[PDB]
């Protein structure tokens, strides 16, 4: 006790614990098609469940990853022998950095080099693929456990936050600051932000505030708190999902949810944030922040709020005014739509809270089931509206926003060279950006390329119905299908499925993009 | 603060010292042990004090004598300087050590003869070289007088006279010449080489031939003007024992036992080129010097390098028209195809056993193809810079010239690693579609493409040999060489490669140990210590490793 | 490839040398080198509470 | 013996330290075979060295077969310099000991 | 790169011989009979020349 | 004090790690709660005399085989009539008798025992480290 | 071919999470077919070796049997109407190599192409050579 | 001027510099290790012999 060590002695290191340490990344080494672990998305073959891992080198998401993830998720969703799906990343410091900023810059320059500034087919195809993947992630018809096991910059956190079993843990950073490079939230990020209490989502998107750990749970971005050690455990133990019924399996999934620490960074700031960010316009938000800074109050709370307001003003002065305005309009529109839906449904605050609580667990009562149905309908409507508005806003920003190009350039320069942290020097009507897009059909904004008409006769986002059961080449297995049509005898529309397969294909897209790049280079000559 | 003490890493006293001369003579004694008893150290000190001023004439020792001595005389007490004692490691005292420019040369041990002492002093004076030496006739009288003061025979007088009259020797001359060569002392190297070449010293040819040849070569290379290729050719042929590896233009135009012993006869100084790094470095430097002409004009070469790109077909005719006669001759001049130490005695063999190339169709000379002309201009400039001393720029230009031929001119103008390297396990369609048009164009050298270089190990490539010679002439450890090699690997795009080779079979010839049946105990094959190929590792079989009482060094 | 007779072996040769050490195969050393151009072990948690 | 092998290597080597190139290997195997033959002529009762000699003959045969295909001109030059028979492997050998 | 490797192998071989030359230097110094015989031969040569 | 081989490799125990133990507790809690929610159900507890005197050495389940021809017969054959859960503390000793037993078995054992006799996982249904 | 006949051994391991086998492009292609058929959890390519992460179900492994057909000392080829008869009434996987790649016998039968029969996985007791 | 193309070029240049540094470090490390190996005198394995390993137990009978 005087000089010797004891287990109870603080600092007692356990040699066996130290020796048995493992590298977290090496848990997904046996996941590939060819076995070289180079594919963007890696799918592991397990009994009773699906496992998908994002394996981009930089953690970025591109069209190849989009197509791979789409196909994998559709196959797993249709497969009834896979009772649930798991989504994770193989990277060290990131879970998803979002869409590629270099690709965004390329699309912006391609759009703005043309005098008319038409929307290129590559840009529209990429954006529509993003929207469809986000909607699939939100509307998945199986228990989808998605872990934010790493930092999430840009808008990459939506793939997790939209899932049935969004989960966070220690080191689950969340830095959604799209306005830093003249860009807006996308892939349902605006919906996720607007679905938070008060103006917390708006504050996050505008100030680029980073919340990590149980902050996600307490803010409501991520439903559950589950350690990564469960994922191998789930892979190994998913064989009883087929021994129990569907609801029994869904409840069995909950054994892996843990209790998060009670610490909350913004516990004593939600009221202040709501007061300063419930305004109808960013100009009013700035005025309120300036007033709070200049309150000339020497009280403890007064000084704390003055310092916070000064910090918020400094963080907002360096962003893009147009991007901030567009993000504010989108998030406010989604929140207003939710408020209108609730008011027109005549549901009070207590009932709405009891309905929301049904999303964090499997309801064991009929009233809980009805509440969950109401929540499902409301969230479906809200996410569809948010996706449509986001597509419109992004398409118009790609065409008109030069601040987008400058912000992307500065972001890339800073990412590469540390000393290239120079901030761009920046230069509003909500309807101008949120109005319906003009299409070609036998509507006020930028024109879209005629080539788009083959895949997207309307550049307006719309939910495309999907089958939920496997398509067979055998007449009987086809007949038992629920989409089977006695008139034609086929389980789908081959003509539309041809276009769907073409749309979800990287060879055609990469050929189109390379041809567009060659034309863009020729634009240098002329 | 004597350099001896600094090397010993301390401040131990050296009472001798209370433009440093090249040779320092250390007199190690132990007078501290016996102060009341004179012992032998005192007698030797008295003899030296009464001898040195007599041997060396000036129109322990007085300051005047110390200064007039041709060598730096320092005295040390091994019994009072523990650091210097361990540094010297003298088995016994009194002793006389000699250091030639901070390098141990000789040690006269205690109980030596008068003749040996005189030879030691004479050798020290010769190596070091107002000041004069006593005549060899009077050396005996001087020694006798010194002995009388400290306190002759017919044979002793003759021995002393002969020893003092002998001139410099092979060891002294070779050591001086080597040090001068390492110090790049042109005038020294010249004088020492002339003395060694002197006819009277021809008896020591077997010992001095290689050093003499390499001294001549170093002088020729270090001459301010660009080395004369014709002059270098003769020395290079002498050193290599042949001239089949030289460029064609520079090449000058019975009994059973005898025939079977002629096979093992080679007439080149290969021991020195395979053992002495200085010699191999000089050989590579000589190849680099041969790699350039002498009539080239600096301004014209610079302008032609600036204008030429290696592919510009709209400006190539103007370049070719404006090329001067001297520059055109230099471009057409022959240059080495392999390192001079490589492919000797069989470079004459003919090679026989592809695809579109960057080189012009039907091209057979430098001027036929624009690319080859730019490559040769850059080789000339790189060799000029290497001779001047601008190693960094020389390596840069040499790598650029080699890459112009190995890769495409555009891929070299990029001055960066390839964006995509096709042909690996997984090839991305983006790269496959951005592969450009100069995809099938492959080759190098100008006659043998890369597909021929891969197939034949004797194929030549002057651009490649330029870099190989520069690396050999600078050294692997050279920071410039390391930087250039890393740049070459990165730019060629072969960095990060991991070879994958299967193990060899565990089948071995002869079989397994067999002990003869019967009452002999003889091994029909192998012994009892034989390790079968299918055996665990030595570390696995001997987990403990050497015990604490085992011998670290197993050599007997 | 079954019948490696003399004629078959003569006709089946892409090059003089089979430089197996110049082949490209994915490797963990290559992956580690790529990452270094661009691994901390962690101890299991105890879940005492 | 080592000196003689070094001389043959310096004669037939690719570069100063090349000792594994098939030409140098052929030279060294020939020298070793000759040395063992002399040793056997002296110690005619050393049986294991006859086995070693047979093994080395087979190794030299394989080295010659490899070098013939790899580099024909250098194969001829090496055989000429070593004063050994220049056997050719254009077609497979025969099962008749007379051929 | 083979040529660069050659410049390394030359240094490795040279330092191995540097050690052996030192060993011979010790053996020569230990040899006193040889040294005295050589000195006697030199003295005899000087006597013959005289 | 020791003159035997010194092993060089240590084997981890995933079955008895922290998270696996937590999952064991979570899964066993539901089964125990459901069992107790039903009435008139008894639970047998088996252990060793050296890990428990007061405890009776004979119960209804025990068969007490006495003949050589009955050696292969199990001794807990009839436990299924009386009990709805066997809580075992000596799975290594009772493995041959708990094999294909018609009542759920909750075993308590150590990682060393599990690794030295992994076949006990074929007789244990629920594990509590 | 030798490498595939060797990898059979690494695939037929029991009570193992993963096992190593020799590397070869043919092995990689056969592993791709196996993973697409859902017989292995996955595999990893590491230089001279490939590490196969095997799949299990209710204790037993998914791969219950491997029958080698085409050995490096003997090729086996079949016409479509011979392949149909040889694979009649069997749920096993017969790996076929064709001019269209390494595919399953069902793909080969639908394509009506002549192929080389390499391996049979979980084919029970059904072989002819 | 295309900022996209300029950024791609700068990315390539920075990657080249990093790869050069990494390659130089790897070469220095490997050369030092091999020089140390050469300098070290041949170690003499002084452990037990392999008489037990001389024999092998392979699959018996046919099929092996």
């Amino acid at each position: 006790v005087r000089t010797g060590f004891f287990r109870t002695d603080p600092g007692f290191i356990d040699p066996e614990d130290v020796l048995f340490a493992e590298d977290p990344v090496r848990t997904w080494s046996h996941a590939d098609g060819g076995g070289d672990l180079a594919e963007e998305v890696l799918e592991r073959s397990n009994v009773g469940m699906g496992t998908c891992i994002l394996n981009n080198a930089s953690g970025v998401l591109n069209m190849k990853g989009l197509c791979g993830l789409f196909r994998k998720l559709r196959d797993l969703e249709v497969n009834p022998l896979k009772r649930f799906v798991v989504l994770t990343s193989r990277h060290r410091h990131f879970f998803s950095t979002g869409f590629d900023l270099k690709e965004l810059l390329f699309l912006a320059e391609l759009t703005q080099k043309s005098t008319e500034k038409t929307i290129p087919l590559v840009a529209l195809w990429q954006l529509r693929n993003l929207c469809d993947v986000a909607y699939l992630v939100h509307n998945y018809t199986k228990p989808l456990i998605v872990l934010m096991n790493g930092a999430t910059a840009g808008s990459g956190a939506s793939l997790c936050c939209l899932a049935n079993r969004s989960a966070a843990y220690h080191s689950s950073s969340f830095t959604c600051d799209p306005t830093a490079y003249g860009w807006i939230p996308d892939s349902g990020m605006s919906f996720v932000l607007a679905n938070l209490r008060g103006s917390l989502g708006v504050f996050l998107a505008l100030t680029g505030h980073t919340l990590s750990g149980p902050d996600l749970i307490w803010s409501g971005l991520c439903k559950h708190w589950i350690s990564p050690e469960a994922l191998p455990f789930l892979e190994l133990t998913a064989e009883k999902q087929l021994e129990v019924s569907e609801r029994e399996a869904a409840v069995l999934l909950e054994e892996h949810f843990l209790d998060a620490p009670d610490a909350y960074s913004l516990d004593d700031w939600e009221e202040v944030i709501h007061e300063h960010f419930d305004a109808p316009t960013v100009a009013e938000v700035r005025a309120r922040l300036k007033a709070t800074a200049s309150r000339q109050s020497t009280s403890v709370e007064g000084q704390l709020h003055a310092a916070w307001a000064r910090a918020v003003l400094d963080r907002l002065a360096r962003r893009s005014p147009l991007a901030a305005d567009v993000t504010f309009a989108l998030i406010r529109t989604v929140q207003q739509l939710k408020k209108q839906i609730i008011q027109d449904a005549g549901i009070f605050r207590s009932e709405w809270h009891k309905i929301r609580r049904t999303g964090l667990s499997v309801p064991f009562t009929l009233q809980g089931d009805c509440r969950k149905q109401i929540l499902e309908a409301v969230e479906d409507r809200l996410v569809q509206e948010a996706l449509q508005l986001e597509l419109r806003a992004a398409l118009r920003l790609l065409a008109w926003s030069t601040d987008t190009i400058d912000g992307l350039r500065s972001e890339c320069a800073g990412r590469l060279n540390p000393e290239y942290a120079y901030r761009p020097q920046w230069k509003f009507h909500k309807e101008s950006y949120l109005t319906p897009l003009q299409d070609f059909f036998p509507r006020a904004g930028p024109h879209i390329s005629p080539s788009c008409a083959y895949f997207f006769p309307t550049p307006e986002f719309t939910v495309t119905p999907r089958t939920f059961f496997p398509l067979s080449a055998h007449p009987l297995i086809r007949r038992i299908h629920p989409d089977f049509d006695e008139e034609t005898g086929n389980d789908h529309n081959p003509y539309a499925m041809h276009k769907l397969q073409m749309q979800w294909n990287h060879s055609l897209f990469i050929q189109e993009r390379m041809q567009a790049l060659r034309h863009f280079r020729n634009v240098a000559n002329v | 603060s004597h350099w001896l003490a600094r090397r010993a890493r301390g401040s131990r006293l050296a009472t001798g010292r209370s433009e440093s001369k090249p040779v320092t003579v250390v007199y190690a004694h132990a007078s501290s042990m016996e102060t009341t008893r004179p012992a032998s150290s005192a007698s030797l000190s008295r003899f030296l004090s009464n001898l040195l001023p007599r041997l060396f004439l000036f129109p322990f020792l007085s300051p005047s004598q110390r200064q007039s001595l041709p060598f730096n005389f320092v005295t040390v007490d091994v019994a009072a300087e523990p650091r210097l004692g361990a540094f010297l490691a003298l088995p016994s005292v009194p002793a006389l050590v000699c250091f030639y420019r901070k390098k141990l040369y000789s040690v006269l041990a205690p109980g030596a003869s008068d003749v040996a002492l005189l030879r030691f002093l004479k050798e020290a004076a010769d190596l070091s070289e107002v000041c004069s030496r006593v005549s060899p006739e009077n050396v005996a009288e001087a020694v006798h007088g010194a002995r009388v003061a400290a306190a002759l025979t017919e044979t002793e007088a003759v021995a002393l006279e002969g020893a003092w009259a002998e001139r410099k020797d092979v060891q002294c001359l070779l050591t001086q010449l080597g040090v001068a060569m390492t110090r790049e002392q042109a005038e020294e190297v010249q004088t020492l080489k002339n003395e060694l070449v002197a006819e009277d010293r021809s008896e020591d040819a077997v010992l001095t031939g290689g050093r003499r040849l390499f001294a001549e070569l170093q002088l020729q290379l270090t001459g301010d003007s660009p080395p004369d290729r014709e002059a270098l050719s003769t020395l290079l042929s002498d050193i290599l024992g042949s001239a089949l590896s030289l460029p064609e233009s520079l090449q000058p135009p019975t009994g059973y036992a005898e025939q079977w012993a002629s096979l093992y006869q080679i007439e080149g100084y290969w021991n020195e080129l395979e053992t002495s790094p200085v010699c191999a470095r000089l050989l590579a430097k000589a190849t680099v010097a041969l790699f350039d002409h002498e009539q080239v004009n600096l301004q014209e070469l610079d302008l032609c390098i600036d204008r030429a790109s290696g592919e510009d077909d709209e400006e190539w005719p103007s370049i070719r028209a404006s090329l001067s006669e001297s520059l055109k001759t230099a471009l057409n001049a022959d240059e080495p195809v392999r390192p001079l130490d490589e492919a000797v005695h069989y470079a004459h063999l003919t090679m026989k056993n592809l695809r579109p190339s960057f080189f012009f169709l039907g091209s057979t000379a430098v001027l036929d193809c624009p690319l080859r002309t730019a490559s040769r201009l850059r080789r000339l400039k790189a060799a000029r810079l290497f001779h001047g001393g601008a190693y960094e720029e020389a390596l840069k230009f040499a790598v650029f010239a080699y890459r112009l031929e190995c890769q495409g001119p555009v891929e070299t103008r990029r001055a960066a690693a390839p964006e995509h390297v096709l042909g690996k396990w997984r090839d991305e369609e983006a790269a496959l579609l951005a592969v450009d048009s100069s995809h099938d164009k492959v080759g190098g050298n100008g006659t043998e493409d890369l597909f021929d270089q891969m197939a034949c190990a004797r194929a030549g490539w002057p651009a490649r040999t330029l870099l190989m010679a520069m690396y050999m002439a600078l050294g692997a450890k050279h920071p410039a060489v390391q930087r250039s090699r890393a740049e070459l690997e990165v730019l060629l795009g072969t960095d990060g490669f991991v070879p994958v080779v299967f193990p060899h079979t565990r089948a071995r010839a002869g079989g397994k140990p067999i002990m003869m049946r019967g009452k002999s105990g003889k091994w029909h094959w192998l012994g009892p210590y034989w390790k079968p190929p299918w055996a665990p590792s030595n570390k696995a079989r001997w987990p403990t490793g050497p015990e604490e009482w085992a011998w670290s060094d197993p050599t007997r | 490839r079954l019948h490696n007779s003399h004629q078959a072996r003569v006709l089946r040769r892409r090059h003089v040398y089979r430089d197996k050490h110049l082949d490209h195969v994915p490797t963990e050393r290559a992956r580690q080198l790529a990452e270094q151009r661009s691994r901390v072990k962690l101890e299991k948690e105890k879940f005492l509470r | 013996h080592s000196w003689r092998k070094l001389q043959l290597c310096r004669l037939l080597q690719r570069r100063p330290f090349d000792t594994g190139s098939p030409a140098v290997q052929l030279a060294c195997l020939t020298e070793k075979i000759l040395n063992v033959r002399a040793h056997l002529l002296r110690h005619f009762r050393d049986q294991q060295k006859k086995k070693v000699l047979s093994i080395w003959l087979s190794r030299r045969h394989r080295v010659m077969k490899y070098l013939y295909r790899v580099d024909f001109n250098l194969y001829k030059y090496v055989c000429q310099q070593l004063r050994i028979k220049c056997v050719r492997f254009a077609i497979p050998d025969s099962r008749d000991r007379q051929r | 790169e083979k040529k660069v490797t050659q410049s390394l192998q030359t240094a490795r071989v040279s330092r191995r011989k540097v050690a052996h030359v030192l060993w011979l230097k010790k053996l020569q110094d230990s040899s006193d009979f040889l040294q005295e015989q050589e000195e006697a031969a030199r003295g005899v040569a000087a006597l013959a020349r005289a | 004090m020791n003159f035997n081989r010194i092993p060089t490799r240590l084997s981890t125990h995933y079955v008895c790690d922290p998270y696996t133990t937590l999952m064991h507790y979570r899964r066993t809690f539901k089964f125990l709660q459901a069992l107790k929610a039903k009435p008139n159900c008894r639970a047998l507890c088996l252990g060793n005399k050296n890990q428990v005197i007061s405890w009776p050495k004979h119960f209804d389940g025990l068969t007490v085989v006495t003949s050589a021809v009955a050696a292969q017969s199990s001794i807990l054959s009839s436990a299924s009539v009386y009990y709805s859960l066997i809580i075992c503390l000596d799975p290594v000793l009772f493995a041959k008798h708990l094999y294909r037993i018609n009542v759920p078995v909750l075993g308590v054992c150590t990682p060393r025992e599990i690794h030295e006799h992994p076949e006990i996982l074929k007789v244990i249904d629920y594990l509590l480290p | 071919m030798q490498r595939a006949c060797e990898m059979v051994v690494s695939l037929l391991r029991v009570d193992a999470l993963s096992q190593r086998c020799p590397f070869h492009v043919l092995n990689v292609q056969i592993l791709d077919l196996l993973q697409r058929e859902g017989l292995i959890r996955g595999f990893k390519v590491d230089g001279t070796k490939i590490d196969i992460l095997l799949k299990h179900y209710k204790g037993a492994p998914v791969i219950r049997n491997i029958r080698v057909v085409s050995k490096p000392s003997r090729d086996i080829w079949l016409t479509p109407h011979e392949l149909k008869f040889r694979t009649r009434f069997n749920t096993g996987l017969w790996i076929m190599q064709t001019s269209c790649g390494v595919i399953s016998h069902r793909d080969c039968l639908r394509m009506g192409i002549g192929g080389k029969m390499l391996m049979a996985i979980n084919n029970g007791y059904q072989h002819f050579c | 001027e295309s900022f996209f193309l300029s950024l791609c070029e700068l990315e390539q240049k920075k990657r080249t510099e990093r790869a050069i540094q990494h390659s130089q470090d790897l070469w220095k490390k490997r050369t030092a290790a091999k020089d140390a190996h050469s300098e070290k005198t041949p170690e003499l394995y002084d452990g037990p012999f392999w008489l037990k390993f001389w024999r092998r137990k392979k699959r018996p009978g046919a099929r092996g």
